[PDB]
């Protein structure tokens, strides 16, 4: 067949499935990739947090959160316990532009979990508050 | 009575052809560099054709070819010139050999 | 507000992750979404601004002319047809 | 003083121009399909006219109506809406791969 | 003038969508529009989801209302369209049809180095 990169549709019957499962119903992997740290959190299709993890939880501190390493893993650790509640295929959410935005993809691939689709959430003001002054250095 | 400058330009085979852009017109190689063909239509300026990679060989001086006139000169005007740049030749599809 | 899963989302291929992020990425590049984030990290003030906008706008402008002469003239970029003389 | 002098008018072979493909042809905000044709499929945002290659005239009727549209609930902002993702592409543009 | 109110009311049953319109095309023409015709483009999901009167709507029917009214009277309609509850959301606009289509000729094309200092 075709492969679309497009997402199917939600409410529109695709022929795609994933373990019997649409793809409205598999689970969501929110990532935060902030510049000093990286959130990671998987969640049902109804909004249960099944399992979440960062750099700061994994033993990372300061600095080091900002490391890629850390990020990874972060992926890892929270695959392993999403894993642990039976979860299989997510939907990548990525938010950010930190050092782990990928990394942390690749330490749920290292988790065993299936990524199916990546998606970028980055709050991107269409003209909103006012940042802060530029840094002078 | 002697036909005058005008007539001449009025009845020229190159007035009649108007617009040279994609207009048929019999060339003939009157130079040959490697690969590379320099045709004369008719025109003030020549034009730089490759050796068509079927019948190449058949290609050679005083061989009259079929041409695609995109443009008679080829000119530009960059930023800042003055007057327009040109590169002394045309601008010519090569369709192929003709045959009488 | 709107609904999820459609405004920048790509579909993973065979499993093909790190593509399917290539492709996620260089979408917002081509959107410059992601030069919008890098410059909405701290606050541009408008006189800079409009000193940059002018200043990108110049450079396309003489990039595409400088295009534009080079490939006018490369092509006389040929074997010297008269050489000796 | 001859009939062989060349005469005075307009370019007879002037080739017309190339009208833009919406010219003479009505904008409107509630035609959302049409509109959808010039926003990114990703992110809703508006494509330039060096993308749509559609004329200033039409480039500024096109943006007003999108926005018209998606203050007035007519059209999706963050995204092209789903189903017009089939829509004839006009834009001149490449993203997959 | 000449002006269009898009209308976006609430996905309900066809009586009340019935009794909506109807006071809607009332309160028209109670503030003295001559109301020209009235449309409808159907029940569709909502292109973004939108709050009104203390409550949340994903689809929503669409209409049209053409009309004619005094300038002085648009004002006072967008305040009824604020104060009904079936209304998600309406909005009045100078009808499109009296905005004439100054046909356009073409491109004309501009020379690019001009550009740079211009
Ligand atoms: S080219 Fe004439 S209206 Fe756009």
């Amino acid at each position: 067949t075709k492969f679309s990169i497009y997402p199917p549709i939600p409410g529109e019957e695709s022929s795609l499935r994933w373990a019997g499962k649409k793809f409205e119903e598999i689970p969501i992997a929110h990532i935060k990739a902030s510049h000093n740290n990286t959130q990671i959190q998987v969640v049902s299709a109804s909004n249960e947090p099944l399992a979440f993890a960062s750099c700061g939880t994994e033993g990372f501190r300061n600095a080091k959160k900002g490391t890629g390493i850390a990020a990874q893993t972060a992926g890892i650790a929270a695959a392993a316990r999403a894993k642990q509640k039976g979860v299989i295929h997510i939907r990548v959410v990525v938010k950010g532009l930190g050092p782990g935005r990928l990394s942390a993809m690749h330490g749920l691939i290292m988790g065993g979990l299936e990524v199916i689709s990546i998606t970028d959430n980055t709050p991107i003001p269409h003209n909103g508050c006012r940042p802060r002054k530029a840094r002078k250095l | 009575n002697v036909e005058s400058f005008a007539s001449m330009l009025r009845h020229s085979p190159l007035t009649q052809m108007g617009p040279a852009k994609d207009k048929l017109v019999i060339g003939r190689i009157f130079h040959i560099v490697e690969n590379d063909l320099y045709i004369d239509f008719g025109g003030k300026f020549h034009c730089v054709c490759r050796r068509p990679e079927v019948d190449g060989e058949k290609y050679q001086k005083g061989t009259r070819v079929r041409l695609r006139l995109l443009d008679l000169e080829l000119t530009s005007r960059f930023l800042g010139a003055t007057t327009d740049t040109t590169v002394l030749e045309a601008n010519a599809v090569l369709l192929g050999i003709q045959e009488s | 507000k709107h609904l999820k899963f459609i405004a920048r989302t790509v579909m993973v291929q065979e499993g093909n992750v790190e593509s399917a992020y290539r492709t996620l990425n260089r979408i917002l590049t081509m959107d410059g979404l992601i030069e919008d984030i890098k410059h909405r990290r701290y606050y541009e003030k408008p006189c800079r601004r409009r000193q940059r906008e002018s200043y990108e706008r110049c450079r396309r402008i003489y990039n595409m002319e400088m295009a534009r002469k080079i490939n006018f003239l490369m092509r006389k970029n040929r074997a010297d047809p008269w050489q000796g003389c | 003083s001859n009939e062989d002098l060349p005469i005075s008018m307009e370019n007879p072979y002037k080739e017309p121009l190339k009208k833009c493909i919406l010219c003479g042809k009505h904008v409107d905000y509630k035609n959302v399909q049409l509109l959808s044709q010039f926003v990114s499929p990703f992110t809703g945002c508006i494509y330039g006219r060096h993308i749509t290659g559609l004329c200033g005239k039409k480039q500024k009727e096109i943006t007003k109506a999108i926005k018209r549209a998606q203050i007035m609930g007519f059209m999706p902002v963050t995204y092209k809406d789903p189903a017009y993702l089939k829509d004839p592409k006009v834009c001149n543009i490449r993203y997959r791969e | 003038p000449r002006y269009e109110l898009a209308l976006i009311l609430k996905a309900m049953q066809r009586p009340e969508t019935a009794a909506t319109l109807k006071r809607t095309i009332e309160a028209l023409m109670d503030r003295g529009a001559i109301v020209r015709d009235l449309e409808n483009l159907g029940e569709r999901a909502l292109p973004y989801r939108i709050s009104a009167h203390s409550q949340q709507h994903n689809r929503g029917g669409y209409f049209l209302v053409d009309f004619y009214a005094p300038t002085a009277a648009v004002e006072s309609m967008v305040e009824h369209l604020s104060r009904d509850i079936d209304v998600i959301r309406g909005n009045i606009v100078k009808h499109p049809l009296t905005q004439e289509l100054k046909e356009c000729e073409g491109i004309v094309p501009v020379p690019l180095a001009e550009k740079l200092y211009s």
